[PDB]
């Protein structure tokens, strides 16, 4: 086959020669994988062409197909794919270099009529076609022999052990049909009814006395014999011959043609006058559905639609019998129905390729959940379905789908089953619905199903037991609570009947087994009062040894540290009993209630009990995307890429090392249940036990492969996934407070002559009687980000143990009383900061008082500022962002933050904006040489890729695979500034919050391309957030917030803020010692102005009226800067300068003229109250350093003349925009100049269109020498071009030292990714996403050579990147231009946290009457206009806007 | 000199830049799909260097001949215009009203009833207007 | 009373075929509500006009490329093009369809959209002829339309099936009273029931027709398959019991009677006799109660609300 492509064959020969040389060199004493893959990806078209020879190759992957062709002589590689290709065949039996037979998945052996001689020159598909034909011939021969023997009066009980089940089934059906027709030729049915009843009794006795294969055969035959008895009894009870013929018309009749010489089409099936052909395909011994009226009417609808060559369609609620009814129809028609699980990942190409595969094979393809496809995909495949329909109708040999004329088999049929009426499910279009014949399957016959199932299983009172079970289920569904996960339908009944099978050997075949199976299935899913309801109704309907597994559970619990309470043991026994037969389990409860402890303890106990090793994978579902969880197709190459769950299942099924043969596999989905995610595994969860993939692969679920679903709620979870899995419900917590403290203390001890004494002293000081009172008293406080007191115990125990163990050196120099005193004081501190540590200062003081009054007065008293023991700034120092004024609250917050960070505990800092969370974090970790800080500022649209890019330059990937910081000494701290802002999805899940919870709990994550688990080694996570009551804040998951210590940060008081800011004003006023005594009134005036502005201008007026101590810091910095670069100051000039800076910092965001006048009168009141001056209006305070060498108040006329001549030069040089000069544009120029002369000085210009925002930014940037960069973003311009221009601007700004002004219009933000990039750029000094991979190395070497050319001694990448971000912070200014503030994207731009906190907002607004009059009067005075007499009208003063 | 461009077609940037360089009258259809590359053309913000007028479109400068006029056309009422375009264009609405409806129905009625009379009336009206202008 | 205006004043009516034939436009669009499809009408029109109908649904870029190529081929070598579900390719409709319509004699292009779906572009909509497809509200008109689209027992069974289909499709409009939910029976149901009737008549050549079998299969499989309510299943079963009772004389409605065929006529004679009966039938003013076997007070509320809505909209239109 190599001669078809000569160049490819030569390349393959060269690669094989290189591999042989490498192997010889290795045996004498990377590139091979790349060379293999570079030709394997070129073999995709070869494999696709190979799939058309044997059409069942569409059910195999490219790797499996490559193995199929590669096995040219072994022929045993083909035997392990028979379940994928055929469905009912497990392996091929080989003997005497031939195909002796095949083995079904149930273990049944089908011996061929003749052996298939296997030659070395025969291809795999060449003998597979022969095997596929010979299987059908063998099934027909077995049927013919069985029917010929049964027609000779031979009893069926001696030919059960001779032929296969399909043969016995078809022969019995044909005999029954002809004998009932003979009975219809007369009016007698009693003799045949008695004969069938005696046959049923004899088959039941033989079932009692047979082996496993004969037992399966008889169990499957009893279904059809009970159906035969039911039909014969129904015909016997008919009164009229016409009525009997009417009843016989609507059942499946089985006939055999006597004249046709073609053997494989000699048997046809008649129902309601329509004939369908038997296919004689091997089905094995499948599970047979009980014949019900719903089943028979569905069979009639399918027969009608297939007579017209239409598609079959079943609709109805979940768990009714649609998929299994289609499969049973195919089984009765002698073929295996291929079952697909439709999904939104199944696009038009995937659906059409599946249609090509099934139309080439001739198989019956059932597409379950067809309404889960997209509406566009549903509409698109309608032409393909109509083409298959018309080709089947007219007998076309070929159909044309997907640009290829493929053959069309006449045996094909398309079936769909859907469940309308649920959320997230599309509606089929009408042109598609007219291609199918729908049938409602709303209400199955559960009583009949249970009766015949119990009769086959051998229960003594099957009818009465079935009536009791169905009545009990309906009664439970009536009188239990009306919450969404209670379902007691057909799937619950099937689970109950399946648990009856292994319980008979210990409880007897009867009511005791039924009751115990009902308690095994239904009880763990019930609540508190529903359990009593279940017990009472079970006792009133029905009449009425696990020591080894209890001991194993106790051994696992006391090896893992847990304590066996009654509730924990009950939950463990319930989980252990449910996992025995139910392969999929859901554990639902509160956050931190004991789900993980329960399932870990049970699987450890089962490992101890059985000796089977447990392989556990915990996958957090919503952290990963769906195409990374299951997989995706590369459209450029048509190559499938495995998802994480797909790769895990494929590794388990392949089992290269053989370790999965004698092991139990647990896959835990530890996230909230998204129906979009989990309904793609519906075929996995139900009786199909297959994972249907878009590329046609079919991965079976082994019996030792169990799926766990750990979640906290079931609000969005559909019944389609609730019914398929057993549900374990956690009504309360499985642990008590004292037991949780004991377990946490033991866990902390295990992580560490005085050790036993310390353990005993701590356990004695942890007095539960005194503890439970403050535990139940702490619930009366108000706790921000409310975490339960059950979940704060981890923080309390970890903090207490860490604080005690940190003083181990000084524990050998004090007596027992002082040791107990200091230990109990540390215990009080830990209890305070764990229980009331997320409350206000008053609540913290009250909790201190309650702790002291409830631990007794004899112990050491914990105070407000209790601690254990063994400012003058500078004028240039007020501009440092890392300087903090030491107060008692700041010292206390830094101390508790450092203690909790050293305690290896997650920390969440909650508080209002500007309170000082980032400040105290940076001040606590600036003095520490053991920690490094990386700052990540979240937006409303943050991804885990942003976090990983922020972790790129600080961490290392070493191989198992762990993520550890580059520095081998200092640890890393993840600061997340806004963990409340990332948005929920349409089902209410925060991807970033779940990722952070994953990192905090399991100390790692999964890599999405390569599906490898990464380990977090020395990376801490510190969260910052605003209160959820604030707008735009989303409540975080309790599962995430229970893993972190929450500390509430508060605004400093008026006196505290004063005492902070007189020190700043003193450091400013060291430059002016002649006014040194005015620091107290200037600081009081500033703090009072901030308090008054915060009180007056609130969110209720407008949304951006947000004030903080950051405004006071801005005022201090601006006052210092203007004093420093200005001339000698007097008292009047100092007060006017403070008023000017107060204007530009507090009231440039004000919109109303009334609000601006109120701020003017506020400045007047504050100055008169604190600093006892001319006019201090916005137009009367013209401070600018443009007219001189220093920043000073300038004359209005001289300022106007300077702006006139500079703007004439600007228009003559760069861009001619002939405007006119007015005072509003002048002071806008001054404030834009003030912002653009700053460091990290960003502007957000907000005003009406054609007001002058962009041209004033350009003019001021030209005045300051800045480089104006306006991005050339247009239609069909995307994130790639935006990142290109942003990276170019950043690179020029840093490397070339180009001072750059960046003007960003509202129109440039096409989508919110643009806004996210700008948030990253302004919160940080760069974007980590732009510089990664090879770009990071290019940036690093460019920085190295630039810094070496600049003569600076920087070598390490930390120093080079610090120089990089410092250069961007120095030389980049960003100005935002917003025309309509009421748009949605403009509102997202304004309410953005980084853009709000970093920019200086200048609400220019629209022109007022004075500005319009000035502009008009200044550009109509140049024309000859006063050429006539004019009489001055007498009008009102309010009607005149001019002079 | 009239060229007919559309915002939804390819080669639009090159054709419009060539038309600006030549000095030809441009009518751009589909005005509700405005491409912001010609923002300088909309705002008439040009750079003057001696006797030459230059405008920057996209990533390179082209020259303005001085005889170039730009028209933007849209046949979609209640469409979508960006505020930058809307504040800077002379939006003129060409909608039919009852007077035009009556005039066109009367013209069709006259054509279908007496075509010679309608032709003679139109010729007489045109001759009278030409005589008044003369 | 509502139909009196259009009966007395307007003396003409236009269907889809008349709109297509009597218009100087090569572009047509068809709108309808959900669960109603009118592409079989276009298939019938293309069959009657000796044309070739190409049916291309719009859901994916491959279908869009195929639609572009087929439109380009049709503009040169004729043929009819139907674009199903154009609202699921709205960007393509806004760009390519707009460009093509803005800029052969036997070329016609049809677009199928939804009345309650997404908004179509106004310049595209105003340049194409617009029709709304819906079922005929009259019962007798429905029987006449079903009869005009077609041994003696096949003719009789087709007549009875046309009557039954018209009655059930008229009963579906009375949502609270005629049924319990809203159901949609269409030409697929009519075709499947007709195929079943022909199969029964072919397999029973002794002229002993299994009327109970016909009733149960039509009530449970062909028409009761969509039905998920037992009360509505009983409604369909009772209608089948009235229509397909197989008696010597059948009074399908209180007005007229349908005698069974004799043994001395031909298929053309039977067709002419049934057409004469259909012509001699007069639909009364209380047809929704007399012909559907429903109480008058049930349909009086529905008729009064319909007339009140129509007359109130007319009054509001006239007041401006
Ligand atoms: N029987 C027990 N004895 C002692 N400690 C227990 C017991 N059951 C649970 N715990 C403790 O309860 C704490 C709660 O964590 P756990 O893993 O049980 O929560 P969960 O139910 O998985 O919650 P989440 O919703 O966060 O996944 C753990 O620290 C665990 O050690
Ligand atoms: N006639 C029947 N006899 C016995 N068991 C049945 C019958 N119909 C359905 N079942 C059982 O009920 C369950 C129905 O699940 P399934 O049909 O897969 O759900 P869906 O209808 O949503 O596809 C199956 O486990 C099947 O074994
Ligand atoms: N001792 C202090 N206590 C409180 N605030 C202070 C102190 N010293 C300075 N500040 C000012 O308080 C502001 C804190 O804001 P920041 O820490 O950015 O808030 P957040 O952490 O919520 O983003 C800083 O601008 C800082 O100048
Ligand atoms: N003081 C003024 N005198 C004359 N024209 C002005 C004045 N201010 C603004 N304009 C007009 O408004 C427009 C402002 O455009 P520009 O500043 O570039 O962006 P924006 O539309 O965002 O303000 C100019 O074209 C100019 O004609
Ligand atoms: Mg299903
Ligand atoms: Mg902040």
């Amino acid at each position: 086959i190599q001669n078809f492509l000569p160049l490819e064959t030569s390349k393959f020969k060269s690669l094989t020669s290189e591999y042989k040389m490498i192997t010889t060199r290795a045996f004498q004493l990377k590139l091979t994988i790349d060379s293999l893959k570079m030709i394997k990806s070129s073999l995709s078209t070869f494999l696709e062409r190979q799939r058309r020879q044997f059409p069942r190759f569409y059910f195999l992957g490219n790797d499996d197909l490559l193995k199929i062709i590669g096995s040219g002589k072994h022929h045993d590689q083909v035997s392990k794919f028979m379940k994928k290709m055929f469905g009912s065949i497990e392996s091929i039996i080989f003997f005497e270099d031939s195909i002796t037979g095949v083995r079904s998945v149930e273990g049944e052996v089908l011996n061929l009529n003749e052996k298939i001689e296997l030659k070395d020159s025969i291809q795999a598909q060449e003998w597979l076609n022969i095997l596929d034909t010979e299987i059908k011939l063998s099934v027909f021969t077995q049927f013919r022999d069985c029917l010929g023997q049964l027609k000779d009066g031979t009893d069926i009980e001696v030919v059960v052990s001779k032929y296969i089940f399909q043969a016995i089934l078809l022969s019995a059906q044909v005999m029954w049909t002809e004998l009932v027709e003979k009975c219809l030729q007369t009016n007698e049915f009693s003799k045949y009814w008695k004969e069938v009843d005696m046959k049923i009794k004899g088959l039941l006795d033989k079932l009692n006395k047979s082996s496993d294969n004969v037992k399966k055969k008889i169990e499957a035959l009893l279904v059809e014999y009970l159906h035969f008895n039911n039909v014969i009894g129904q015909l016997k009870n008919c009164s009229t011959k016409e009525e009997a013929r009417l009843l016989w018309a609507k059942v499946q009749k089985f006939y055999q043609k006597n004249d046709t010489l073609d053997d494989l089409n000699s048997v046809f099936i008649s129902q309601s006058g329509y004939l369908l052909q038997y296919k004689f395909e091997y089905i094995g011994i499948p599970e047979r559905l009980i014949y019900t009226p719903l089943l028979l009417v569905g069979f009639a609808t399918l027969t009608d639609s297939l007579h017209q060559k239409y598609g079959g369609c079943f609709f109805g609620p979940a768990g009714t019998g649609k998929t299994e009814t289609v499969k049973a129809f195919g089984q009765n028609l002698g073929r295996v129905v291929v079952v697909f699980n439709c999904d939104d990942s199944f696009d038009y190409q995937v659906l059409s390729r599946l249609l090509v595969g099934i139309t080439q094979i001739g198989a019956w393809g059932c597409f379950d959940e067809f309404n889960r496809l997209d509406e566009k995909v549903l509409s698109a495949v309608s032409a393909n379905i109509q083409q298959i329909q018309n080709g089947l109708q007219v007998g076309k040999s070929h159909i044309t789908l997907l640009e290829e004329e493929t053959p069309l088999s006449p045996h094909t049929a398309v079936f769909i089953t859907l469940n309308p009426g649920y959320n997230g499910r599309s509606e089929l279009p009408e042109n598609l619905k007219k291609s199918f014949r729908e049938f409602s399957m709303k209400s199955p016959q559960s009583g009949t199903i249970a009766e015949m199932i119990l009769q086959i299983m051998g229960f003594e009172d099957s009818k009465s037991l079935a009536s009791k079970i169905v009545h009990f289920l309906e009664l439970l569904s009536s009188k239990c609570s009306s919450m969404n996960h209670y379902h007691f339908g057909l799937r619950t009944l099937k689970g109950v009947l399946r648990n009856c099978s292994p319980l008979v050997s210990e409880f007897g075949e009867g009511e005791k087994t039924v009751v115990e199976s009902l308690k095994r299935v239904i009880l763990p899913s019930l609540g508190d009062t529903d359990e009593l309801v279940f017990k009472d109704e079970l006792s009133k309907i029905f009449d009425s040894n696990s020591k080894a597994i209890v001991q194993c559970l106790k051994d696992a619990g006391q090896r893992s540290g847990f304590s066996m309470s009654e509730e924990f043991l009950k939950k463990c026994m319930q989980f252990y009993y449910m996992q025995k037969t139910q392969q999929a389990l859901i554990l639902v409860g509160k956050a931190g209630c004991g789900k993980t402890a329960t399932w870990k303890t049970v699987i450890d106990a089962m490992a101890i009990f059985d000796g089977h090793a447990n392989v556990v994978y915990v996958i957090d579902t919503k952290v990963l995307t769906k195409e990374s969880l299951y997989g995706s197709m590369l459209k450029a190459t048509l190559e499938w890429r495995d998802g994480l769950f797909t790769s895990i299942l494929r590794r388990v099924n392949d089992d290269i090392t053989g370790t999965f043969k004698n092991s139990r596999i647990w896959v835990v989905f530890d996230s909230d249940l998204d129906p979009e995610y989990v309904e793609a595994m519906n075929s996995v969860l139900d009786d199909n036990k297959i994972l249907t993939l878009p590329n046609g692969e079919r991965l079976p679920i082994p019996p030792n492969f169990r799926i766990l679903f750990e979640t906290d709620n079931l609000d969005h979870t559909t019944p389609a996934t609730i019914t398929r899995c057993g549900l374990l419900w956690f009504s309360t917590d499985v642990c008590s407070i004292s037991s949780k403290i004991d377990h946490l203390l033991n866990k902390s001890y295990e992580a560490l002559f005085e050790l036993d004494k310390l353990k005993d002293l701590i356990s004695d000081s942890f007095d539960m009687a005194s503890l439970t009172n403050i535990f139940t008293c702490s619930n009366d406080l108000v706790h921000i980000l409310g975490v339960r007191t059950f979940n704060k115990l981890e923080t309390a125990v970890q903090l207490a143990v860490h604080l005690i163990s940190s003083y181990r050196q000084w524990f050998q120099n004090l007596d027992d009383k002082s040791l107990k005193d200091v230990i109990t004081l540390l215990i009080k501190r830990s209890l305070l900061y764990a229980l009331a540590g997320d409350s206000t200062g008053e609540s913290q003081r009250a909790f201190i008082q309650t702790i002291n009054t409830y631990f007794g007065h004899d112990s050491q008293e914990l105070s407000d500022y209790s601690t254990i023991v063994i400012v003058s700034l500078e004028a240039h120092e007020v501009m440092r962002p890392d300087i903090v004024i030491p107060t008692i609250d700041t010292i206390k917050h830094e101390k508790i933050f450092y203690d909790l960070l050293n305690s290896k505990r997650g920390i969440i800092l909650c508080g209002p904006p500007g309170s000082g969370k980032t400040m105290i974090m940076n001040n606590a970790l600036r003095n520490s040489s053991l920690y490094d800080v990386v700052g990540i500022n979240f937006s409303k649209d943050t991804t885990t890729e942003h976090i990983l890019s922020a972790l790129h330059r600080h961490t290392n990937y070493v191989t198992g695979l762990t993520l550890l910081p580059k520095s081998d000494i200092k640890n890393l701290v993840l600061f997340c500034d806004e963990i409340n802002l990332p948005k929920l999805d349409k089902y209410g899940s925060q991807n970033v919050v779940l990722f952070l919870r994953q990192l905090m709990e399991k100390q790692g994550f999964w890599k999405t391309p390569e599906n490898k688990w990464v380990t977090i080694e020395r990376i801490h996570i510190v969260g910052a957030c605003n209160p959820p009551t604030d707008p735009g804040r989303i409540p975080m998951s309790e599962r995430f917030t229970r893993h972190a210590a929450i500390l509430y940060l508060g605004y400093p008081s008026g006196k505290s803020l004063s005492q902070i800011y007189e020190i700043y004003y003193k450091a400013i006023f060291k430059l002016v010692p002649e006014f040194r005594s005015y620091t107290e009134p200037f600081a009081r005036a500033s703090v009072h102005l901030y308090n008054e502005c915060k009180a007056r201008y609130s969110t209720g007026l407008q949304s951006h009226y947000l004030f903080s101590p950051r405004e006071l810091t801005r005022l201090v910095r601006g006052v210092y800067t203007a004093i420093n670069t200005g001339p000698r100051q007097t008292l009047r000039s100092l007060i006017r300068l403070w008023a000017y800076e107060a204007w530009r910092i507090f009231a440039d965001r004000l919109v109303g003229v009334k609000e601006k006048n109120s701020f003017e009168q506020l400045l007047y009141e504050t100055v008169d109250k604190y600093l006892p001056l001319g006019n201090i209006s916005s137009t009367s305070l013209l401070f600018s350093g443009l007219l001189s060498l220093d920043f000073k108040e300038v004359n209005k006329t001289d300022l106007v003349n300077f702006i006139e001549e500079r703007f004439k030069t600007f228009c003559d040089e760069e861009l001619e925009v002939p405007m006119v000069i007015h005072e509003s544009m002048v002071d806008h120029i001054l404030r834009i100049d003030r912002a653009l002369k700053q460091v990290q000085g960003h502007m957000m210009l907000i005003g009406a269109s054609r007001t002058g925002k962009t041209i004033l930014t350009r003019f001021v940037a030209w005045l300051n020498g800045l480089k104006i960069v306006q991005p050339k973003i247009h239609r069909h311009s995307n994130l790639s071009d935006f990142d290109m221009i942003l990276k170019k601007a950043i690179s020029d700004c840093s490397l070339k030292e180009s001072r750059t002004c960046l003007i960003i219009d509202e129109s440039n933000i096409l989508e919110t990714a643009f806004l996210e990039r700008m948030n990253t750029l302004l919160a940080n000094a760069d974007i980590p996403d732009l510089f990664q991979g090879e770009e990071y190395d290019k940036l690093l070497n460019n920085l190295r050579n630039k810094t070496r050319s600049l003569g600076l001694l920087l070598d390490t990448e930390q120093e080079l990147y610090d120089w990089f971000v410092g250069e961007i912070a120095k030389n980049l200014h960003v100005v935002f231009t917003i025309c309509d503030p009421t748009n949605n994207k403009s509102s997202a731009m304004i309410s953005s946290p980084a853009l709000f906190n970093r920019c200086i907002i200048n609400w220019m607004g629209d022109w007022d009457t004075k500005t319009m009059s000035q502009v008009a009067n200044n550009m109509v005075d140049v024309v000859p206009m006063e050429f006539t007499d004019f009489i001055v009208p007498e009008v009102n003063k309010e009607l005149v806007f001019t002079e | 000199k009239t060229v007919l461009l559309s915002f939804l077609e390819e080669g639009f940037v090159k054709r419009l830049e060539n038309a600006v360089r030549f000095g030809s009258v441009v009518i751009i259809q589909d005005g509700e799909f405005f491409d912001p590359i010609i923002s300088r053309l909309i705002s008439r913000e040009f750079n003057h260097a001696g006797n030459r007028v230059t405008v920057e479109i996209g990533d390179h400068e082209v020259d303005v001949s001085g005889d170039f006029k730009l028209f933007i056309h849209s046949c979609d009422p209640s469409g979508d215009i960006p505020i930058f375009l809307r504040s800077r264009v002379r939006l003129v609405h060409f909608v039919t009203n009852k007077e035009s409806i009556e005039t066109r129905i009367f013209d069709i009625t006259l054509t279908e009833e007496n075509a010679e009379m309608q032709r003679k009336r139109e010729d007489l009206i045109k001759l009278n207007t030409e005589y008044r202008l003369k | 009373a509502l139909n009196w205006f259009k009966n007395e004043f307007f003396v003409d009516e236009w269907n889809i075929a008349d709109v297509v034939a009597n218009s100087e436009n090569n572009y047509f669009t068809m709108a309808s509500e959900r669960d109603v499809d009118g592409t079989f009408k276009l298939i019938e029109l293309a069959k009657a006009s000796k044309e070739s109908l190409k049916i291309i649904p719009l859901g994916s870029i491959e279908n869009l490329n195929y639609a572009q190529e087929e439109i380009s081929k049709s503009k040169i070598e004729g043929g009819w093009i139907l674009l199903q579900n154009i609202q699921m390719s709205l960007s393509w409709v806004k760009t390519y369809l707009h460009k093509h319509v803005e800029e052969h004699e036997k070329f016609k292009m049809f677009m199928t959209c939804h009345l309650t779906g997404d908004k179509l572009p106004a310049p595209l909509l105003q340049r194409t002829d617009r029709v709304v497809y819906e079922d005929i509200p009259g019962i007798l008109d429905t029987v006449k339309d079903l009869w005009g689209s077609q041994g003696v027992w096949s003719v009789y069974c087709t007549f009875l099936l046309s009557w039954f289909h018209a009655l059930i499709t008229a009963r579906t409009r009375l949502v609270p009273h005629g049924f319990s939910k809203k159901y949609y029976f269409n030409d697929c149901d009519f075709q499947f029931a007709s195929v079943y009737l022909e199969n029964v008549l072919a397999t029973n050549s002794t002229n002993n027709i299994p009327w109970a079998q016909v009733r149960d299969h039509i009530a449970t499989i062909v028409y009761g398959g969509k039905i998920d309510e037992e009360k509505d299943l009983e409604v369909v079963a009772k209608l089948c019991a009235h229509v397909f009772c197989g008696s010597d004389n059948l009074q399908i409605v209180p007005g007229v009677r349908i005698p069974q065929p004799l043994l001395q006529q031909s298929e053309e004679e039977e067709r002419a006799r049934l057409t004469a009966i259909l012509s001699n039938t007069i639909e009364p003013a209380d047809s929704l109660s007399s012909w559907l076997q429903l109480p008058r007070e049930s349909i009086l509320d529905y008729e009064r609300l319909q007339a009140k809505e129509v007359a109130s909209s007319t009054e509001q239109l006239l007041q401006e």
